């Protein structure tokens, strides 16, 4: 189907407590597969999915080199950003970067990404053309000018169109047992009284992969969006996800309510009701 | 696999 | 710099069945900055050796983490998650509820 690969990076300065903490993880779709944490003893990038473990020692050596260089680049960049925002060296600040690519079912590039944020806000982002930039403020315009002079967009475009897609396709083949398997949600409806007059109907979806899912409650066939409590989809810890949606219904009208489940793992969408 | 970052802010 | 207070969910990996081993999860998401303290509690006491996922973030840049521990639920035993963050005047406790 469609698929993605992303590398996420965070540096957090901690003045008076040594160098910034640096953590990066890589994902294919919703599957974590590599990690690097600067505060580990002798830090190396480590595998987190079985299908990456077969990469040879040269692969881990080059990945670790990249992780360490990015940490060091972030350390300098955090000092730069203190100048650009006229900030003190006393406080803790955050630099985040994400990049990666999306491919379609034929394995063709759909979209590439590379974006940076400072202290939780947009700083500078490569546009979807992979050739121009969006700078969020006059500080990021300085970076933009530097990155235009240096033709950074062209270098990123070459990676996103080439290696990014090539390697994602390799990962997809090598982990096809799990990466190309959708686990449908296991579903049920629970009923919990809140008084003599109403009760919560809660529609559960457990054990599913990938995380994308739609849960909706209807009453007599009409969506209950404004009446529906819907928790963020959350990780089970074993690669799969969980979600639920709830509505408060008048006691005795439970059979008017249906829960609708759409998931890539499902033959067809499900319709569930509370079953006493 | 990763892309080496060769640029500064 | 805007700060964003953590969302918190406490739940088990599998449906709780008294006496069977399981995992207790505390998922904290949507927060900024990334410094955060998360304890898992059994009858009010900090559980030792809790593990956590590596810091990552959502499309809007806000952070998320999973803290987890093996546990064996009983009828008696109460579990909770205690979260502290610069957005909180005092640490927030969310109790584990089998039904959520
Ligand atoms: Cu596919
Ligand atoms: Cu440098």
């Amino acid at each position: 189907g469609s698929h993605s690969m992303r590398y996420f990076h965070t540096s957090v300065s901690r003045p008076g407590r040594g160098e910034p903490r640096f953590i990066t993880v890589g994902y294919v779709d919703d599957t974590l597969f590599v990690r690097f944490d600067s505060d580990a003893a002798s830090p190396r990038e480590e595998p987190r999915a079985p299908w990456i473990e077969q990469e040879g020692p040269e692969y881990w050596d080059r990945e670790t080199q990249i992780c360490k260089a990015k940490a060091q680049t972030d350390r300098e960049d955090l000092r730069t950003l203190l100048r650009y925002y006229n900030q003190s060296e006393a406080g803790s600040h955050t630099l985040q970067n994400m990049y990666g690519c999306d491919v379609g079912p034929d394995g063709r590039l759909l979209r590439g990404y590379h974006q940076d944020a400072y202290d939780g806000k947009d700083y500078i982002a490569l546009n979807e053309d992979l050739s121009s930039w969006t700078a969020a403020d006059t500080a990021a315009q300085i970076t933009q000018r530097k990155w235009e002079a240096a033709r950074v967009a062209e270098q990123l475009r070459a990676y996103l169109e080439g290696e990014c897609v090539e390697w994602l396709r390799r990962y997809l083949e090598n982990g096809k047992e799990t990466l190309q398997r959708a686990d449908p949600p296991k579903t049920h409806v629970t009923h919990h009284p809140i008084s003599d007059h109403e009760a919560t109907l809660r529609c559960w979806a457990l054990g599913f992969y990938p995380a994308e899912i739609t849960l909706t409650w209807q009453r007599d066939g009409e969506d209950q969006t404004q009446d529906t409590e819907l928790v963020e989809t959350r990780p089970a810890g074993d690669r799969t996800f969980q979600k639920w949606a709830a509505v408060v219904v008048p006691s005795g009208e439970e059979q008017r309510y249906t829960c609708h489940v759409q998931h890539e793992g499902l033959p067809k969408p499900l319709t569930l009701r509370w079953e006493p | 696999r990763r892309k080496w970052r060769r640029w500064h802010l | 710099m805007i700060q964003r207070t953590p969302k918190i969910q406490v739940y088990s990996r599998h449906p709780a069945e008294n006496g069977k081993s399981n995992f207790l999860n505390c998922y904290v998401s949507g927060f900024h900055p990334s410094d955060i303290e998360v304890d898992l509690l059994k009858n009010g006491e900090r559980i030792e050796k809790v593990e956590h996922s590596d810091l990552s973030f959502s499309k809007d840049w806000s952070f998320y983490l999973l803290y987890y521990t093996e546990f064996t639920p009983t009828e008696k035993d109460e579990y909770a998650c205690r979260v502290n963050h610069v957005t909180l005047s005092q640490p927030k406790i969310v109790k584990w509820d089998r039904d959520m």
